[PDB]
């Protein structure tokens, strides 16, 4: 397990260095968009059992031929399983959100995902869709572009929080297939 | 090129083959059986003291290095060895499937699923050894009654063997001596209601997974619950 | 070549045309990896099974006295023989680069092509069907090695 | 009772360490956003039993067949059952605020609650009708101060995505 | 585990009334003088090492009658495992010290150690000794009366939660006898 | 590796939740103390092959006799090979100072050190003759301020609290 | 405690094992043994007052530094105690003579060692700096026998390589 | 296969020593009483033809109800496939005095040999009839001599405590 906080002295180290002064700057800069950072979680997980609610639904719409036999979530078990593997998806971004680094995920949740989803013959195709409509509604979370719930804020720049969201989003979505 | 055998100098095959990847989608399978089964320890944030690593300082460090090394003697099993706790452990874990047909699917698929859910389904019930301790010499003469019982798998012909192999260096177990006494006062103030459901739950424990038809033995288990909760599967030697 | 083709000119022109019916052979293992250069082995049993049949295929590179015939060859100039070498380890760190979707489909074709050329009895289809390296590294004999 | 600093020495417990700056530097936080909350404590805990007379009928305007023939919120027995039990969620989420962890909501909502609502045949969903609106019922201005409806908004529907 | 913010809402639960305002004659003081409470645990874990031959080596020059054949803490097993045991009622209190209560200790500690007090050996006599100088040490670790050490603090008044340390090192003697 | 985060992010993944209000409170602290807790960081790196002579040799002072044969610094290389030892020890946790918790130190350094010491026949009061030199060396208002200066001592102590 | 007989007794104890012709015949080597370390069991017993002194200083003519203050081996009151540990010292290492193993020793010194003696903080090799004096001191035509100068000797360095 | 070797080093082994004082004189006794144990091996060897002869047709002499049709000595070949499985035994014996412990016995023997029979209809009680007859019919000056009769009786009897 690393962070932002902690990636530096993994980098200063291969090369026998220290936290030199001109590397603080994506530091200093942390704890300062850190008052900010902190306002952008609690506008995700309150409302974070819809999440997945909004999402899986929203393949199901997209795809109904998944909830007929032969589907993968066809069953009422399996989508038991399926709404529970939607919202741990978002539960390990949330994770990297407070951590700022991609290394919380694939030590915990994408290595071997690849391979864990080939002999449940899971459709790789249709957890993509799982996964950018939450980046969807994820993005508009952190922007508050979202249309039914405005959220009280402090003004100012966030154009870059929802920026990386996207990486993190993606990423996962890298590693499935 | 030709073969490895002749006229050829350096490695190959930088390819999972199909075995290869069997090994993986086990092992993440049983990560997550793993972790899943250390939720239901704690349930909350607040940690629950049975997850008390060490109490000293450096024996946390030290159950580190005794851990794999143990993992590693379960890798260096025999062909026999391996042979064995493949169907034994299984059937184990078959058992814990109570009226489930879809788990007993993938049971019969990844064997390291079945080994790593056995061993925490007792420590999320932990209707296990070190969880639950009797309360007179009543039950403690008869609760490790078995306990010498148990280890007549290890030792097989007066010989030891690396099923109870305790430490591989310099002033190992001595650590684990000092640890594993206090999980034996760490298993002597639990809560009120923990330790009403750890005797309630290890005398059911032992009748599905040893009685099998004995109704001696329940009477046994019924009245002295800490005797059923040293009984294991015949894979770890002790 | 007669046991490849598919019509009756296909036939003749095999039969008339020496240097087609040679390559109409190497094409089609290209196209269809059966080639030793192509097959990765599954196992170490099958690494010393494709080792076992090559120790044979090199046996025609040499004459009935055991000096070496002029076929099987790795050099002819200062440094040539060396740079063979590292010439063909990128051929084999790609062979064993494919995708999952072409593995699959050599699978099938070198175990169909040792038992369609070579095989002739049960037990000869029995390594083919079983494992197809071993059957992939079965050379035509025109060859020396 | 989940709090904030129990849930830091806790690990320092199970690892088995000794308090190091690590440790003490996340209570330095605790004097800042310990206070601002505080504040919404009492400005709430004064008037419980006003705001639950627009809050218990907000399900019952949105849920009137509660109040059919052989239902859930049919009679004053339950109805009186009711009136009473709308602000102990709230007074699970007063105290909240007092210690700034989320003790008292995986303490005394959580363990079972999705059982006896199912199994005394009340609607999971009708506390949600209950409580949304007194969440969705923030005026800034004539409430508190502009961050002391912030993490106190966000128990608010924590409750609502917690219980469904 | 409590701490003493969530000690006393378990009795306004028992009578289930509100937090009051009158209520916050507590609350104002603590937050106020928190800076006031870590302040002096830094010095408490910063003579961890050396207490447990401070206090520890302080008994045996009162009574030599415990490394002789005939003493409980004869061989360096139970030698160690008296100082062993001595450092953890040093560690067990640094949760409880910060959190304004003992819920920490009491539980996995107090409950349970009399009677394991008890099987051994271990005497009544020698159970309160090293008890009251790893008191009275903390009590000048706190007023910085060491006489060979004074350390950096941010100096006025820390005499106050010097009470703690003496209102939580009684209930040893308390419950253990 | 364990930062000031890890343990409260851990005890939502273990736990296996979404950060509640009491880990949201954890990282208030993070920033209230970064004002001055890096500022021993380039300062140190700015100035740390100036104490590594300071205190190197202050250990030669307490113990004069370590030049005598069977010993460790006996010849020149290997008491040069100290001297890359005692700048690794402000190395990691000059890393930790702005890590904020204690990871890379046990990590790397301080964990697995009784076990590598008794092997190599080197004494662990040795080291601690140098570091125990550096912490009254330090200035309260000259080398940084106090609340930055609580932090490098408080840390420094906290070493040999482990190595002793 | 360990020996050549409590060993193979709690090999065959779990086996569920009467004791048959390798058990017994490994005591059949212990009589003849215990005829050659016996007679250094007692010369060791009966002259045992040279050795705790003349090696206890012996051990300080290349431990020199300790007689410092702030240090813990300075005055003669941390004499009066330090020349005691290795009256049990030399007591400890006669009882094994009689057993067959290296039962005592281990029973009585090694658990509970490499934690009291840094939190002591008195360097352990000083305690291994007495054995190095008494090893090849003890020459073969004078003190012992050859069979029993090699075995209190092979008795002797188990408490050389255990100690560091 | 527990020899009087491999007693000793498994149980330094799982507790992770080395070749220790218990381990140094536990085979001293090898030499003087293996000059006896292998003086029955080689008596054994070159009389083996007669000795398992005459064991064999012992058993016949006492239980003559095995020539019966349905019982274990009907036919021809039965008679063989018992005359063979004493010449195993009249190996495994010899085997284990050049052993010294029940090696050979206990695993490629006796393991397990309580299923077989009991499957196949073997009378175990005929079993001990059949090696009892050689149990006596030693002689001490004859056969062998008394320090290795004494070794050749100890192994029989733990193989007719076995099977009984
Ligand atoms: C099927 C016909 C179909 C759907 C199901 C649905 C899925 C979907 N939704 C969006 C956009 C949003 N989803 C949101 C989530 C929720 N909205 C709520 O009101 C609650 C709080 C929550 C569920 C508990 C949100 C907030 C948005 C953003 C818009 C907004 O301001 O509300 C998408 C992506 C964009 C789109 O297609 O509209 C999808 C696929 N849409 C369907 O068509
Ligand atoms: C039930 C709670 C729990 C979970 C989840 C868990 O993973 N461990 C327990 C409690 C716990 N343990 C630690 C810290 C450590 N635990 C170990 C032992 C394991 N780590 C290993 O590498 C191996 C070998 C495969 C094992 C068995 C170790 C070595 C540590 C670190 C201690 C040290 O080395 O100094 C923690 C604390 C984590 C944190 O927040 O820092 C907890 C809660
Ligand atoms: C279950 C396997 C087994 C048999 C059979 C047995 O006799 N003992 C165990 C394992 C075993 N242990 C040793 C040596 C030691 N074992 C301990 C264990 C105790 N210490 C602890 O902290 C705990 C947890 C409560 C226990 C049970 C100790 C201290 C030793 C001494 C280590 C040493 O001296 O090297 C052995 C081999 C030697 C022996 O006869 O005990 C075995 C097989
Ligand atoms: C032809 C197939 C051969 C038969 C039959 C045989 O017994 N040996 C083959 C011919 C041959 N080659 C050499 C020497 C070299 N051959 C080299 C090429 C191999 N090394 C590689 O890395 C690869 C690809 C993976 C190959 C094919 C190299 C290089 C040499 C050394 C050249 C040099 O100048 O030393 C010889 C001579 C005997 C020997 O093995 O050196 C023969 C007969
Ligand atoms: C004659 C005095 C016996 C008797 C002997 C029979 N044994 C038969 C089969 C048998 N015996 C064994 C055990 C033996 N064989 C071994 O290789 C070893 C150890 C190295 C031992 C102890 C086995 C395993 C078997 C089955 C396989 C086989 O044929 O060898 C047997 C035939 C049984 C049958 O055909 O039904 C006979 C007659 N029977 C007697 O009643 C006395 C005791
Ligand atoms: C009866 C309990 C078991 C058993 C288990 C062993 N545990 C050993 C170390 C160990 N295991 C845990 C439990 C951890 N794993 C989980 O799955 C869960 C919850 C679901 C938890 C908390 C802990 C905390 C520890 C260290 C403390 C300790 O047990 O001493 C272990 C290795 C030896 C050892 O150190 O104990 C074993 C063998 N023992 C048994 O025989 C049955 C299978
Ligand atoms: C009216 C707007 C509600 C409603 C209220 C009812 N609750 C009934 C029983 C009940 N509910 C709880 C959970 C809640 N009440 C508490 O007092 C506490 C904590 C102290 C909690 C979490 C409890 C514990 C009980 C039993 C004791 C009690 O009466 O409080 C109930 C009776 C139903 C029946 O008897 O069948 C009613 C009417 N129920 C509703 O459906 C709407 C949403
Ligand atoms: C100097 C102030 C000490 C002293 C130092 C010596 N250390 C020697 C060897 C050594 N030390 C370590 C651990 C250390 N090196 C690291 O890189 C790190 C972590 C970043 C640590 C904690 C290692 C791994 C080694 C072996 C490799 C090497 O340095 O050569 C040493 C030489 C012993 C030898 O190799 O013979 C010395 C002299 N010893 C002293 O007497 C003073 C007090
Ligand atoms: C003298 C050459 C040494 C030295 C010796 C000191 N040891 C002190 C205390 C101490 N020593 C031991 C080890 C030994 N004594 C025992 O009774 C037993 C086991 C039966 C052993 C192995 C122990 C366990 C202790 C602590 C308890 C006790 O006093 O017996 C000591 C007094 C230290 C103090 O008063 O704090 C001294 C001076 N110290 C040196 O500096 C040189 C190297
Ligand atoms: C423990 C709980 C806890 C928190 C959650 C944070 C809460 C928090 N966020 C900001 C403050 C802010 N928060 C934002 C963030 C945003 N504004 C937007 O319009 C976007 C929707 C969103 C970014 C995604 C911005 C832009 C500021 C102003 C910059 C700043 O004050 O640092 C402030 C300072 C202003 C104020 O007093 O409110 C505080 C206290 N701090 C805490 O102590
Ligand atoms: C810690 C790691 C971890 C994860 C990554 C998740 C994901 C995950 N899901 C399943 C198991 C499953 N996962 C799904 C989910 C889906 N199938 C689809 O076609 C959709 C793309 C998607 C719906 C959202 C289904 C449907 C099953 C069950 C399949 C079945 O019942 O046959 C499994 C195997 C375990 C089991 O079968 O019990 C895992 C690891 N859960 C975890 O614990
Ligand atoms: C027979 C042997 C014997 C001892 C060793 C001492 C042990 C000892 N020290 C103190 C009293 C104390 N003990 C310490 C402890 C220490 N001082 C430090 O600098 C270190 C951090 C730590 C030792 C490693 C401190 C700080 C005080 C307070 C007075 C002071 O030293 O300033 C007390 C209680 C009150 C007193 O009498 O002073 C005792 C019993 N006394 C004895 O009778
Ligand atoms: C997270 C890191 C962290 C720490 C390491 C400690 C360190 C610390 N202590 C105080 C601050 C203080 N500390 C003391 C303490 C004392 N005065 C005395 O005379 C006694 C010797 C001693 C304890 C008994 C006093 C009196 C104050 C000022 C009053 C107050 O802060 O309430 C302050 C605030 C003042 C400042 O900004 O410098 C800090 C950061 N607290 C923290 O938050
Ligand atoms: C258990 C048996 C046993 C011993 C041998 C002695 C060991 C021993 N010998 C001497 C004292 C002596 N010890 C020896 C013996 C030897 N000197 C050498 O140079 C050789 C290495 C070795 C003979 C091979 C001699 C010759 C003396 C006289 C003075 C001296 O040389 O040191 C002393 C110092 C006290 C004294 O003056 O007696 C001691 C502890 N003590 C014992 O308890």
């Amino acid at each position: 397990m690393l962070d932002a906080f902690s990636r530096v002295v993994v980098n200063s180290d291969a090369k026998a260095a220290y936290v030199g002064g001109s590397d603080l700057q994506a530091l200093k800069s942390f704890i300062a968009d850190g008052n900010k950072r902190l306002d952008a979680v609690n506008s995700i997980v309150s409302n974070a059992s819809c999440m997945v609610s909004d999402a899986v639904s929203g393949m199901i719409c997209e795809n109904p031929g998944l909830i007929s036999p032969g589907g993968n979530c066809y069953t009422n078990r399996r989508m038991a399983a399926c709404l529970r593997d939607g919202e741990i998806i978002l539960r390990y971004v949330s994770y990297a959100l407070l951590a700022g680094d991609a290394s919380v995920l694939e030590d915990r949740c994408l290595n071997g995902l690849k391979e864990t989803y080939i002999a449940l013959g899971v459709p790789t195709n249709s957890s993509i869709r799982a996964v950018s409509i939450m980046k969807a509604q994820a993005v508009a979370f952190i922007t508050n572009t979202a249309t039914e719930r405005k959220m009280s804020f402090a003004a100012g720049d966030c154009t870059s929080l929802a920026s990386e969201v996207a990486s993190y989003f993606d990423r996962v979505g890298a590693a499935i297939s | 090129q030709t073969g490895l055998v002749n006229s050829k100098f350096s490695a190959r095959m930088a390819k999972k083959t199909a075995k290869q990847t069997k090994n993986k989608v086990d092992e993440y399978m049983a990560r997550s059986v793993q972790r899943q089964y250390k939720q239901a320890a704690v349930a909350t944030g607040v940690y629950g003291t049975q997850c008390t690593e060490g109490t000293v300082k450096g024996a946390a460090e030290a159950s580190r290095s005794a851990a794999l090394s143990r993992q590693f003697r379960i890798k260096q099993r025999s062909a026999f060895s391996k042979a064995h706790d493949l169907f034994e452990f299984r059937k184990h874990a078959i058992i814990a499937a109570a009226g489930c047909s879809y788990e007993e699917k993938m049971v019969t698929r990844f064997p390291k699923l079945a080994a790593a859910m056995v061993l925490g389904q007792t420590e999320m019930m932990r209707t296990c050894s070190r969880y639950v301790v009797p309360e007179s010499v009543e039950e403690e003469y008869m609760a490790a009654s078995v306990d010498k019982q148990m280890k007549r798998r290890g030792a097989p012909g007066g010989v030891y063997s690396l099923s109870c192999a305790e430490g591989v260096a310099k002033g190992q177990a001595e650590i684990a001596r000092v640890s594993a006494l206090g999980a034996a006062y760490r298993a002597a103030s639990k809560s009120a209601s923990a330790v009403t459901a750890e005797r309630y739950n290890s005398m059911a424990y032992g009748r599905v997974h040893f009685a099998h038809g004995c109704s001696y033995e329940e009477q046994q288990f019924n009245k002295y619950p800490a005797a059923a909760a040293a009984m294991r599967s015949d894979s770890y030697g002790y | 070549a007669l046991i490849l083709a598919q019509n009756d000119h296909q036939e003749k022109q095999y039969i008339k045309y020496p240097k087609l019916a040679a390559a109409a052979l190497m094409a089609s293992t290209e196209v269809t990896r059966a080639c030793q250069r192509y097959a990765v082995p599954e196992s170490i049993e099958e690494e010393f099974l494709a080792a076992s049949v090559d120790k044979v295929n090199k046996m025609r590179g040499t004459t009935a006295s055991g000096v070496y015939k002029s076929s099987c060859v790795e050099g002819n100039a200062k440094g040539q023989a060396e740079q063979a070498r590292v010439a063909a380890l990128a051929v084999a760190f790609r062979s064993a680069q494919k995708s999952a979707s072409q593995f699959a489909a050599e699978r099938y074709a070198q175990s169909k092509y040792g038992r369609d050329l070579f095989s002739s009895t049960h037990f000869e289809e029995g390594y083919a069907n079983t494992y197809p390296a071993m059957a992939a590294a079965k050379r035509a004999s025109s060859y020396g090695y | 009772m989940k709090s904030v600093i129990t849930t830091v020495v806790s690990a320092a417990d199970a690892a088995g360490r000794f308090p190091s700056n690590s440790d003490l530097e996340s209570i330095q936080g605790n004097i800042q956003r310990s206070a601002a909350r505080l504040e919404a404590a009492e400005k709430l805990a004064g008037n419980h039993e006003a705001v639950v007379k627009e809050a218990g009928d907000a399900c019952f305007a949105k849920y009137a067949y509660l109040k059919n023939p052989g239902e859930a919120g049919e009679n004053q027995e339950k109805i009186n059952k009711c009136y009473r039990d709308v602000d102990h969620y709230m007074r699970l989420v007063n105290y909240c605020l007092v210690v700034g962890g989320t003790g008292p909501l995986d303490e005394w909502g959580i363990a079972g609650a999705r059982e006896v609502y199912r199994t005394l045949n009340l609607p999971t969903s009708a506390y949600v009708a209950s409580i949304a609106y007194t969440r969705d019922r923030l005026c800034v201005p004539r409430d508190m101060s502009a961050q002391a409806g912030v993490e106190f908004s966000a128990y608010l529907d924590y409750l609502i995505n917690a219980l469904s």
